[PDB]
RNA sequence: UGAUGGAGGUAGAGCACUGUUUGGACUAGGGGCCCAUCUCGGGUUACCGAAUUCAGAUAAACUCCGAAUGCCAUUCAUUUA
RNA sequence: GCGGUCGCCUCCUAAAAGGUAACGGAGGCGCCCAAAGGUUCCCUCAGAAUGGUUGGAAAUCAUUCGAAGAGUGUAAAGGCAGAAGGGAGCUUGACUGCGAGACCUACAAGUCGAGCAGGGACGAAAGUCGGGCUUAGUGAUCCGGUGGUUCCGCAUGGAAGG
RNA sequence: GUGGUGGCGAUAGCGAGAAGGAUACACCUGUUCCCAUGCCGAACACAGAAGUUAAGCUUCUUAGCGCCGAUUGUAGUGAAGGGUUUCCCUUUGUGAGAGUAGGACGUCGCCACG
RNA sequence: GCGGGGUGGAGCAGUCAGGUAGCUCGUCGGGCUCAUAACCCGAAGGUCGUAGGUUCAAAUCCUGCCCCCGCAACCA
RNA sequence: UUCGGAUUGCAGGCUGCAACUCGCCUGCAUGAAGCCGGAAUCGCUAGUAAUCGCGGAUCAGCACGCCGCGGUGAAUACGUUC
């Protein structure tokens, strides 16, 4: 459906016609109703009344008319169920980190003696530009870049879920049922959860290689959820997904129980989660979250 | 106490079968294989008239004998002789049941090179 | 409610034994081999015995408690 | 007395003719009665027979019934005119055909097991005699 | 045999521990420790502290005192 | 091959000897040693089937056959099918080592082990073991064992006897009750 | 869902043979070696 | 019409299958009674009793069996049209 | 009148060929299967007893008995354990043009079919294969859609349309 | 005599017992070989001939089971009749199932080694 | 025979459209009050009437069955 | 958890005629709940609260209670609306 105007015109637009539509269907379910109430008086009343039982035939053919002509309501898109909960509990110390310096063989040292210390249960934002080594962090506490210097220490209570930011964590030749596969899940539990990702009987067989880029970020974060870790590295996670799944990922994060460290270029994701610490990159800045984000992002 | 089926009974629950759908004739007579321990025997024979036209095995002196594969392949020739001697060109080859696999492989290839056919 | 049959399907011998035929006329319509095929006698995907060949029709025993249908070409 | 189970809630009426194919000689008790003609015999006429006679009998003594109302029989009510199919079941009966041993006393002397066997002749609808063991 | 399905499987020598009883067996598991067996060939070797033959079972002979009872107790204890 | 040494040597005379067998071949021998390992567990989670099934593989030294339920049984949340209980099927040289292993090294480990049972018959000559917890074979390595688990051993002999079955695996090695 | 399909020769594109298959059974469209009458040989079909 | 050969499961009969079913024997087992309660082990009703067995029935939709007739056919036989 | 029914398959009624009615007694169908088809090879069940961790009536394992008491996608009947039941390998004959002759039959239809030709699958070969153990799973013509076509083409070449 | 291989309705089977391996068939020894087990050289496949008739297998006895089964009688019934006619009876022809007398622990072929 | 219904103590959702058992009141216990009511905080209480099938998965779809309710069971 | 010291087995000490019902204490053995506490609720304005020991009356034996003693030693009071 092609509209004139702007993404608000369509909604307007859009609403209005599924409720007009909505209106439609409603009437002609009272008639079909009402039809349906007479025909059973007639159905249960004396074989001796001729007459009624003469009028309940006949209109038992008008509601056989009406069921025939009759519009079904489409079924409502049915929206994302996220309930992320760690199995275990947060650290006053989940992660330590001292003194970390890298640098990519060839280039600029990114950061020089970084060093950091989360709290526990909280939202940790990860700000900065683009090429500024905001994902290279995260790489590096999860140990696919080893530090150049420093050291990076992780409290035994805390358990760790990643969400890369190019969906490298995918087998494009698996399919959707197999990428999730894990030892502490059974395969109906696999379906239920794959079912609250809108993937539903023979979806969940349908080879990654052919999902889009949205269903693909679906896999991942069902992944991050299956994991039940404390700790969240999210590495721009709204990317690729539907602006109605965006509200849903940012208002049950907002109530995860767990540490959160987030990257993200969304004003609207971020306001959600409710950041606690903001920590600035290039020039290391662990810092109190508040609208001062937008200073930063001037400087 | 497990008692073990007998090798020969299973071989003739299978060999029934096979004879559902083979059977010799006077002019395509059935080439029948009996696979021993020791020995194997191969018979042509003639179910409608219930008579065996020809007969070889590893016991008629005539093989010099070695692996009982080589045995196969001698009883294979035999056969295959004396059955054109008699007259016999064309048999329908009968594996008794066994698995045309190894010796009885064996002698059906010997009895096809020596002017068996089939 | 009952009330509903199938139309009936005219099973049985469809040729006398000692009768001549020729090939290919059916002898015996069944449900399965009530009677098997014997010499010259083939069966039908729906298990219809018809005679392979001319021949006088005969409906020997097939063995202890089994029927059987031979055609004998004269 | 009632089956069970049935195979069939509905039931031929059938045919009875000739003498009865079993049952024709006393084989348990030292008496019996038995049928010199066929008739159907309901499951009220059954127990109405074995009551009669046990009470007789002052409960000395064992008493069989060798027959049983396997069969169903159904029936239309006033005013339903022909056709619609066939009844609902109404009751159960054994068709008893002449020669039909119906019941068995023993443990009671002779004259005890004649009054009890009349009683219930007189409750059945079949002219019956008594025959003795052999 | 099947190939490349099976666990490794290798033959081990087996001593006792308590008593240096020794035999041959095969295993799944692989021991640092190798030693040499007559017919002059060396295996890995499992050492082993209970044994059949170290178990007091298989020898008949048991090494526990099989308690005290409580007369004999209060007898010791107030020498009566 | 040592316990089919002491068989050869010691316990086959001494068998035709008790019961005076006419010919050498009524001697009544280890036909095979069939190990199973029953999981219903595997319904709840597949995955303590497949550390069972790796558990028993390390323990026999072959890849066993995962036996599927031939019936679906709904008290068990069972279907018909599903890969339910495992199995190792050993003969000869690796019967013989199994055995010899499980009468040296895997009974004693037992917890206040007072021997096997003496009663656990078919009635034809043929025992059964049923071991009620994993760890007392060494490969099981004490701690990989997320769940602990036993198994059901038996041993099929040509013994006609349940007499006969237990001399003769007395004379091998059985610490009876 | 079971559906009727139209197997077309691959070489000449002739719509030799109809069949039927089960969409959720067979998601991808159903190649099968049948012989062609126009071609006299056997060619591969696939489902249209 | 006779002779010969066949196809088929009805009447009858039978219980080899499946239903319905009677009595006896025995009992798995279930029952309430008390002792023992950690409800554990007895001891009970000629308590109720599955399955098994013995004996005895029963059937349109039961059959280990199975007619008389009818039917099909024969280069057949006699008579006939 | 109300209720029920309308086509197709299975059984009984149906009176031992076939056929045979009732608003007679019982049930099923408007599909399913890419293998649950073809072929080659191989295999034999249900239950019971005895023994046995979790585990119990009953999960899995073993010995013995066990001729069918199982299974045969789907109702029933018939049939099948020389399998038509079960497993594996390879494959697509669930082929094209037909078709002597039969059954059924008012017609329209329906059913079976050796065998011939083309070109194939499996198998060493014999040989089997024109779907499934068999019998339901379907709808005349008109009209229209799609693909192919050495057919026609209203003076002729096209086209339109057939 | 034994081994193959068939025909004839198990009168050919089952159970039980006994004898034998001269050859033959068998178990039986192994997995290097082609070949294999949804694990296992148990099976199948291959190589071999130490030991044993223990089992299988062959032979023999056994009527316990299964199997076959005459005659007689009866049920049913074709035909012709009768009666008091939901049924029953007579004449005539046919004639089961059951229960039995009994039969039967197979027979008729071909090939090879003895 | 025609319909309607069986989900916690009660009344209802959830069904259609298969993935997760809730809501209101009430009950138990604790608070507040001189005490009661109202109010506040905790907790309990159902495997969806029952029995079978479809499904990876059934309160949800299919089959039967048992209960409860209303209607009808004969017309000139 | 080298926190915890409940529960429990053994072995002792005492007092007393007597420690089972039914005392305290000790050694070995074990190591429970418990990760700072819902609605609400208690004391205190200074040597006070908080916190630490010491004595004693009853008393054969028996205190985490009561009376008393001393050691260290705060925070806060804006104000009277509730
Ligand atoms: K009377
Ligand atoms: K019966
Ligand atoms: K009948
Ligand atoms: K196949
Ligand atoms: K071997
Ligand atoms: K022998
Ligand atoms: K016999
Ligand atoms: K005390
Ligand atoms: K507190
Ligand atoms: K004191
Ligand atoms: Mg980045
Ligand atoms: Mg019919
Ligand atoms: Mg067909
Ligand atoms: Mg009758
Ligand atoms: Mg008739
Ligand atoms: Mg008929
Ligand atoms: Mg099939
Ligand atoms: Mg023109
Ligand atoms: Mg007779
Ligand atoms: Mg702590
Ligand atoms: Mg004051
Ligand atoms: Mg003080
Ligand atoms: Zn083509």
């Amino acid at each position: 459906s092609i509209y004139e105007g702007d993404y608000y015109t369509y909604k307007k637009k859009y609403s209005e016609n599924q409720l007009l539509r909505e209106k439609m269907i409603i009437q002609q379910e009272k008639e079909v109703k009402e039809l349906a109430t007479f025909v059973q008086k007639a159905k249960q009343a004396s074989q001796t009344n001729h007459a009624l039982k003469r009028m309940g035939l006949e209109r038992a053919i008008r509601l056989d008319k009406k069921k025939k002509n009759l519009t079904k309501r489409d079924k409502v898109y049915k929206r994302v169920k996220m309930d992320i909960k760690p199995n275990r509990e947060v650290a006053r110390t989940p992660l330590k980190v001292e003194n970390v310096t890298f640098h990519y063989p060839g280039h600029p040292i990114l950061y020089k003696d970084l060093s950091f210390q989360i709290s526990g249960k909280e939202r940790f934002l990860v700000v900065g530009e683009n090429g500024v080594g905001k994902s290279t962090l995260l790489k590096l506490l999860m140990g696919i870049n080893i530090p150049d210097k420093g050291k990076i220490i992780f409290n035994d209570k805390t358990d760790v879920a990643y969400y890369s930011q190019e969906l490298e964590q995918l087998d494009e030749e698996k399919t959707i049922l197999e990428n999730v596969k894990s030892d502490e899940y059974t395969d109906w539990k696999l379906r239920a959860t794959l079912s609250n990702f809108l993937f539903y009987d023979d979806d969940v067989n349908k080879k990654v290689n052919v999902l889009s880029p949205g269903e693909k970020a679906r896999i991942v974060l069902c992944k991050v959820l299956l994991q039940k870790a404390n700790l969240l590295i999210l590495d721009q996670p709204t990317n690729h997904l539907d602006p109605e799944t965006q509200s849903i990922i940012g208002a049950n994060f907002n109530l995860f129980e767990g540490t959160i460290i987030v990257v993200s270029h969304n004003p609207s994701f971020v306001e959600q989660i409710g950041i606690n610490r903001m920590l600035i990159l290039p020039s290391g800045n662990i810092d109190n979250y508040s609208p001062e984000l937008l200073e930063y992002y001037s400087n | 106490m497990i008692t073990k089926p007998d090798k020969n009974k299973t071989r003739q629950k299978r060999h029934r079968r096979v004879r559902n759908k083979i059977s010799g004739t006077a002019e395509c007579p059935r080439l029948n294989i009996f696979r021993s321990n020791k020995n194997i025997y191969a018979q042509v024979i003639d179910d409608v008239a219930g008579v065996t036209l020809a007969s070889a095995s590893a016991l008629d002196k005539e093989i010099s004998g070695g692996t009982k594969t080589e045995t196969a392949a001698a009883v294979g020739k035999l056969v295959a002789e004396r059955a054109a001697e008699k007259g016999i060109k064309k048999v329908v080859f009968d594996r008794g049941g066994y698995l045309y696999h190894g010796r009885v492989q064996a002698l059906a290839e010997a009895a096809r090179e020596n002017g068996l056919e089939f | 409610s009952n009330g509903r049959d199938s139309e009936s399907k005219r099973l049985g011998a469809k040729s006398a034994d000692g009768q001549t035929v020729t090939g290919g006329s059916i002898l015996y319509r069944q449900r399965g081999t009530k009677i098997y095929p014997g010499v010259n006698v083939g069966i039908g995907g729906d298990d219809t015995l018809f005679a392979k060949v001319d021949g006088v029709v005969r409906f020997e025993r097939k063995g202890r408690d089994k029927k059987q249908v031979s055609v004998y070409p004269v | 007395l009632v089956p069970k189970r049935v195979k069939h809630r509905r039931e031929f009426r059938g045919k009875m003719r000739g003498e009865a194919k079993g049952g024709k000689e006393v084989a348990f008790g030292e008496w019996g009665l038995q049928a010199t003609e066929s008739h159907w015999i309901t499951n009220r006429q059954i127990e109405a027979a074995r009551i009669a006679m046990t009470r007789y009998m002052k409960r000395g003594g064992k008493v069989w019934i060798k027959i049983f109302p396997h069969k169903s029989y159904t029936s239309k009510a006033i005013g339903v005119r022909m056709g619609k199919g066939k009844g609902a079941p109404e009751g159960w009966v054994s068709p008893v055909k002449r020669g039909k041993i119906m019941f068995e006393i023993a443990g009671v002397p002779e004259e005890v097991a004649r009054e009890a066997l009349r009683l219930a002749s007189h409750k059945l609808p079949v002219k019956t005699k008594i025959v003795k063991r052999e | 045999m099947k190939q490349d399905i099976h666990p490794n499987y290798q033959p081990v020598v087996f001593m006792d521990s308590t008593t240096g009883f020794k035999f041959l067996s095969g295993s799944t598991k692989g021991s640092s420790e190798t030693v040499e067996w007559e017919d002059g060939n060396t295996y890995p070797l499992l050492r082993v502290e209970v044994t059949s033959d170290s178990h007091p079972f298989y020898t008949g002979r048991q090494k526990f005192t099989q308690a005290d009872g409580r007369v004999d107790r209060f007898n010791k204890k107030y020498g009566l | 091959n040592r316990l089919k040494e002491k068989y050869i040597k010691e316990v086959t005379p001494s068998l035709v000897e008790k019961f005076n067998y006419s010919s050498v071949m009524q001697t009544p021998k280890v036909d095979k040693i069939v190990i199973n390992m029953g999981v219903g567990d595997a319904v709840s989670n597949a995955k303590n089937l497949d550390k069972a099934v790796e558990e028993l593989a390390l323990i026999t030294g072959q890849k066993p056959l995962i036996t599927k339920a031939k019936k679906s049984i709904a008290g068990f949340r069972l279907r018909e099918g599903m890969p339910i209980g495992a199995k190792v099927t050993l003969r000869g040289e690796r019967m013989y080592e199994f055995l010899d292993k499980l009468v040296t090294v895997s009974l004693p480990r037992v917890r206040d082990f007072h021997g096997v049972s003496k009663k656990a018959f078919d009635g034809r000559g043929n025992y059964t073991l049923g071991i009620k917890e994993q760890l007392i074979f060494p490969e099981v390595d004490y701690d990989l064992v997320d769940k602990v688990r036993g198994m059901d051993i038996v041993i099929v002999t040509t013994a006609n006897t349940d007499e006969e079955s237990r001399e003769l695996l007395a004379q091998l090695g059985m610490p009876f009750q | 869902m079971r559906v009727n399909i139209t197997l077309e020769c691959t070489s000449c594109k002739e719509r030799n043979y109809l069949t039927n298959k089960n969409k959720r059974n067979n998601p991808d469209r159903l190649e099968k070696q049948k012989y062609c009458p126009r071609e006299r040989k056997v060619t591969l079909h696939r489902e249209t």
